[PDB]
RNA sequence: GAAGCUAUUAAAAU
RNA sequence: GUGAUUUUAAUAGCUUC
């Protein structure tokens, strides 16, 4: 009681013990430390403070707490001096220095239970079954009722989109903490005290409490290091929508919104004021317009801030910045500049306001530009979607339907005669041609609502991109001329509005090599926005989802080819690397891929995964990162200005552009387009980045005191240092980390698909990632929740990957050796046989190639333990004989022809 | 054997209805598509028969 | 490949001249000449110049919320309903849009209005 | 015939 | 009104060996 009343002191408050009498409590909380011995942000134990729960006049427990700390008499004498210097600041909690039994006691009064470190760790290391701290914080701060957690899948971003509002209820608290830390930094600077600011030394009210390691200097030379603080805090800002109060007048949530002018688009001063108000002591220089940046790293750094400041400004100030030129006296409306959400304002350099006449190149540019199409149209208001509706090109709305698939009665009846489709068969029909209604196209386009503005931890991303670029240093890239470009099928759509006059062959035949080169040189100094058309895809599937694809225009496709053709061909030609695009599964190409990933890992276990809605949810920061990584091969052919303008063109054409869906224009929030010239390679880059980030988080979130291996402990220490305390790139450590990854986390990547061989002891001890360290990374950097349904594990090597590229794996004997053979799904093969898209292809005697190709893919099943699986292949061989006999080469219906297709010798 | 016949017959029936210019009536096309998809996604013969005869009644009505 | 090109060249120019005749030159000139340097965002030209608006309504609740009555207001302007058309391109009168006839109606409806 | 090349058609994967 | 990329098969033609 004596200790309790001494702790109470002059601040009248009834306090109950929180612990065992007069002792020190033991709590488990998250900390951020960088000692010469241990470094990293993880959870540790605290036994140096005694807690004192506080009650009110109604004598029910409230969130106030009295925390007393017992430490070296030296800390006492010192902190006391520092607190005396920093007494006047309103962002500093109240301390009452005293001694009780004569051990010194530092009292911190009126503190919340949890800290910003706890909040940040809970949101950045989310686990579905270990979310007690997050649930308690949400309940305590009135973000949601205690019964909200009885709703299953409350944590999903897709099934429960109300969790976005529940999370956004914390924005005001986070903003208050930001303002208070700015106040504290200014106070230290005035006092002349240097010290490191960490999250764990700040309360959820924004009050600072630790002062042991603050060195005192002369007044006016105070230096507060906040790099780790701000970088670790960055991802939470957009998640909780901290800056949502800035859109009101005088930044007051009870006021009306600000009526911004419609003709204003600059916002440079607003961005600068926001930066100076919030990130005042951030050391690195900030460019509101990335056209003034100096490198790709600086572009990433500034665009990361731009994605956050862009939420304040109205959504109608982004897009092309049109003008009014006069062609031989005839006035036109052309787009000159462009306002990016991530790159600021870009102005074209070759602008001519008086064209005597326009040639083929100028006609192509003006026809691809959407300014005329949007200006000549009618206003559109579409309540079927939540996207911004730009205009309506026609006087009617177009509804697209999907027809059913045809039925092959001959093949079906032959299969019935051959004993398939019997009751209880493990082989059943699962793949069909699902039909859709009129509104399927717009309903599937509305799935872009899953794209949420995501801000990334920039200091972590800058090291991750450097590590990822090592995976692509074994290729050759650069720009090629117009006569070295290879186009596979010239009879394809040229996009809107070019598809009203011909196919892609017409324009390639019309414009010469000189004109193509001139257009490519134009794209390196100006921006050309283009319209994309969304088309429905008509295919066989196991789910009724109206899959839609984007048909990019010829003006974009041609110039992207002339920019990425060389690198993409080199990637497709290289064999035995991480990216396996171009490697055939025929002639042992499977075995050769599986041996390359098995490599020589020590305790091998296999794991794999796929992304939920990869194209719709992919953050724009990661998309720009992948584009910069691919464009890093142009160090000799293009300068910084040319590379930046090419990046701006790529963003304005395939990142957020006007999209045509049934005669109406809608703006794309972001993501990726399935019609790009670089879709698969960008997906591979994104996959590698997410895996590397998972590994970095798994290593850094581990207690360094429990790591027995001195090499690994030193590696973790230098990883933390090179990530948060070094601003330049350390090539030696980048190489060392890359070698560590290659030795213990091997990878095979094809777009959004990946198979991984890893050490199962390092994964057990927390030194490499797992399928839990990937739900956490996805949850905070991709705004999705990965379930156990897209995640598999295999502790065996004989049984290969559970699933890769839709094939399974088997270890069969081909002669004297054991090989691995990829076998697909019987149901898929039978469905492809029975249901066809064209009515003409139902004639068996006129389509032999279909069944020959289907038998090539169904051959492996002949060697499956399940007998009724192997009988699928023999069905196709007995049907091929019938087709030839009805028509009137024995090679097709002999097994050795197909057996020769999975044999090493070519 | 029981389910496969139902699903194939459903595919043929919806194709016939599409050829008979049912897309012109959006309200009919929506219900026909919904019944076809539910039959193709069904698991037991009980509900597939009911949705199949429901879809066949549309053809019998014209 | 030479006269094949000479066909599409006059097709692009014809389209690039037809759309100019559709521009609202009386109002567009004011918006352009009121900017700081004559440069304006594209997303506001239809909003502040379009003389015709098309609204697509999913169901009756949204209809009642948005396009109630003969005249409504949107985008700081007054629009007068001129015609309503269902998904079958059938003329729909304003009288049978209600609670009772909503199931009989074939949604969505495409409302066409003219600026005041 | 050995191999290469051009054209059309078809199947699969992302 | 029907996208980007990769592998494979079939028919046909041509030049080499
Ligand atoms: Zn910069
Ligand atoms: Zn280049």
């Amino acid at each position: 009681q004596s200790f309790l009343n001494r702790v109470c002191g002059v601040s009248a408050a009834r306090l109950t013990p929180c612990g065992t009498g007069t002792s020190t409590d033991v709590v488990y909380r998250a900390f951020d430390i960088y000692n010469d011995k241990v470094a990293g942000f993880a959870k540790f134990l605290k036994t140096n403070c005694c807690r004192f729960q506080e009650k009110d006049e109604d004598d029910n427990l409230i969130d106030s707490y009295f925390v007393v700390k017992r430490h070296t008499f030296s800390n006492y004498q010192h902190e006391e001096t520092i607190y005396n210097l920093l007494k006047d600041c309103p962002a500093v909690a109240k301390h009452d220095f005293f001694k009780f039994r004569m051990v010194p006691h530092i009292s911190r009064q009126r503190l919340t239970k949890y800290t910003m470190a706890d909040l940040v760790y809970a949101l950045r290391h989310f686990d579905e079954g270990n979310c007690d701290t997050l649930k308690e914080i949400l309940v305590t701060y009135n973000c949601c009722d205690d019964d909200y957690f009885n709703k299953k899948d409350w944590y999903d971003f897709v099934e429960n989109p109300d969790i976005l509002r529940v999370y956004a209820n914390l924005g005001e608290r986070v903003r208050q903490a930001l303002l208070k830390t700015v106040q504290f930094c200014d106070a230290m600077r005035n006092a002349g005290i240097v010290g490191v600011l960490t999250l764990d030394n700040q309360d959820l009210n924004g009050n600072w409490y630790d002062f042991g390691d603050f060195i005192q200097t002369t007044p006016g030379s105070g230096v507060p290091v906040v790099d780790s603080y701000y970088s670790l805090l960055m991802p939470i800002l957009t998640l909780t929508r901290a800056l949502t109060a800035e859109s009101h007048v005088d930044t007051d949530l009870t006021k009306p919104y600000i009526k911004w002018d419609l003709l204003k688009y600059d916002f440079t001063e607003e961005r600068l004021k926001l930066f100076d108000r919030y990130f005042k002591y951030w050391d690195q220089t900030y460019h509101p317009n990335c056209v003034n940046c100096l490198d790709d790293r600086c572009i990433l750094h500034c665009a990361n801030f731009n994605v956050l400041f862009s939420t304040v400004f109205p959504p109608t100030s982004f897009g092309p910045l049109v003008r009014k030129i006069f062609v031989d006296g005839v006035p036109f409306v052309v787009s000159t500049g462009y306002h990016f959400r991530e790159l600021g304002v870009v102005h074209n350099q070759d602008v001519n306001l008086h064209s005597s006449r326009l040639s083929f190149k100028e006609l192509l540019v003006y026809a691809a530009d959407p300014a005329m199409h949007a200006a000549s149209g009618n206003l559109l208001l579409d309540k079927r979607t939540t996207c911004f509706s730009v205009a309506a090109l026609t006087n009617n709305v177009a509804f697209q339907t999907v027809k059913p698939g045809n039925f092959n009665k001959d093949f079906y009846d032959f299969a019935v005669s051959k004993g398939f489709f019997k009751e209880g068969s493990s082989v059943e029909l699962k793949h069909f041609f699902f039909a859709q209604d009129g509104n399927a196209a717009i309903s599937d386009y509305d799935y872009y609502r899953y794209n949420l503005p995501t801000m990334c931890d920039i200091r972590q991303l800058l090291f991750v991109v450097e590590v990822v670029d090592k995976y692509f240093d074994c290729y050759d890239g650069g720009c090629i001329n117009a006569n070295q470009v290879i186009v596979n099928n010239l009879d394809k759509s040229a996009g809107f509005p070019f598809n009203k006059w011909g196919k892609a062959r017409l324009y390639y035949d019309s414009m010469s090599y000189e004109d193509q080169d001139a257009l490519f040189a134009y794209t390196k100094r100006n921006v050309i926005p283009t319209i994309t058309q969304m088309n429905l895809k008509y295919a066989i599937s196991a789910k009724n989802r109206a899959r839609t694809v984007a048909g990019v225009s010829i003006c974009s496709t041609m110039t992207n080819r002339q920019f990425h053709q060389k690198l993409l061909k080199s990637i497709a030609a290289t064999r035995g690397a991480t990216v396996v695009i171009g490697t055939s599964k025929f002639y042992g190409g499977w075995h050769n891929m599986l041996k390359t990933v098995y490599s020589d890992v020590e305790n091998p276990h296999l794991m794999g995964w796929d992304y939920p809605k990869c194209d719709r949810a992919m953050p724009n920061m990661l998309r720009i990162m992948a584009s910069l990584v691919l464009a890093r091969k142009h160090t000799t052919c293009c300068s910084l200005s040319h590379r930046f303008y090419r990046l701006a063109n790529e963003c304005a054409q395939v990142l957020s552009e006007m999209v045509m869906c049934g005669g109406s224009l809608y703006v794309k929030p972001g993501g990726t387009s399935s019609g790009d010239a670089t879709t698969a390679y960008a997906n591979s880059v994104f996959n590698i980045c997410q895996a590397v980030t998972a590994n970095v988080n798994a290593l850094l979130s581990t207690d360094g005191n429990k790591i027995a291996d001195k090499y690994v402990r030193n590696l973790q220490h230098r990883l933390y240092e090179c990530l948060y305390r070094n601003r330049d790139v350390d090539t030696d450590f980048v190489n060392e980390f890359y070698a560590y990854l290659r030795k213990h986390f091997s990878m095979m990547i094809l777009s959004d698909d990946a198979v991984v061989c890893f050490n199962s002891t390092y994964a057990s001890q927390g030194l490499v990632a797992s399928i839990k360290n990937f739900k956490s990374v996805l949850y905070y950097q991709n705004n999705v929740f990965m379930s156990e349904a897209k995640c598999w594990t295999e502790t065996d090597l004989t049984k290969g990957p559970h699933e890769f590229c839709s094939q399974h794996t088997m270890l069969v004997k081909q002669g004297d050796d054991y090989v691995y053979l990829p076998y697909p799904d019987p149901s898929r093969i039978l469905g492809a046989g029975c249901f066809v898209d064209d009515i003409v292809k139902t004639d068996g005697t006129l389509m032999i190639e279909r069944f020959v190709s289907l038998a090539i893919d169904a051959y492996p099943l002949t060697k499956h333990p399940n007998q009724e699986y192997a009988d699928v292949f023999h069905l196709y061989l007995q049907y091929i004989r019938k087709l030839h006999d009805e028509l009137t080469t024995s090679r097709y219906w002999e097994p050795e022809f197909y057996e020769a297709m999975y044999t090493p010798h070519t | 054997s029981k389910m496969s016949d139902v699903k194939c017959t459903s595919v043929v029936l919806l194709s016939v209805l599409q050829q008979l210019r049912v897309e012109s009536s959006s309200k009919l096309w929506a219900q026909c598509v919904q019944l076809h998809n539910d039959i193709l996604l069904a698991k037991d013969t009980t509900e597939a028969f009911e949705k199949m005869v429901s879809l066949l009644s549309v053809l019998l009505s014209m | 490949s030479e006269d094949k090109r000479a066909k599409v060249t006059s097709a692009m120019q014809t389209m690039l001249f037809t759309m100019l005749r559709k521009l609202d030159n009386d109002a567009l000139n004011n918006i352009i000449n009121n900017a700081r340097d004559g440069c304006v965002p594209l997303n506001i030209i239809p909003l502040t110049t379009a003389a015709k608006l098309m609204v697509v309504i999913p169901d009756y609740n949204t209809y009642k919320n948005t396009c109630d009555g003969t005249t409504f207001t949107y985008a700081s302007a007054l629009w007068e309903i001129q015609q309503v058309v269902d998904a079958d391109s059938k003329i729909v009168q304003l009288s049978e849009i209600s609670m009772d006839n909503s199931p009989n109606l074939a949604w969505p409806l495409i409302v066409t209005a003219l600026r005041a």
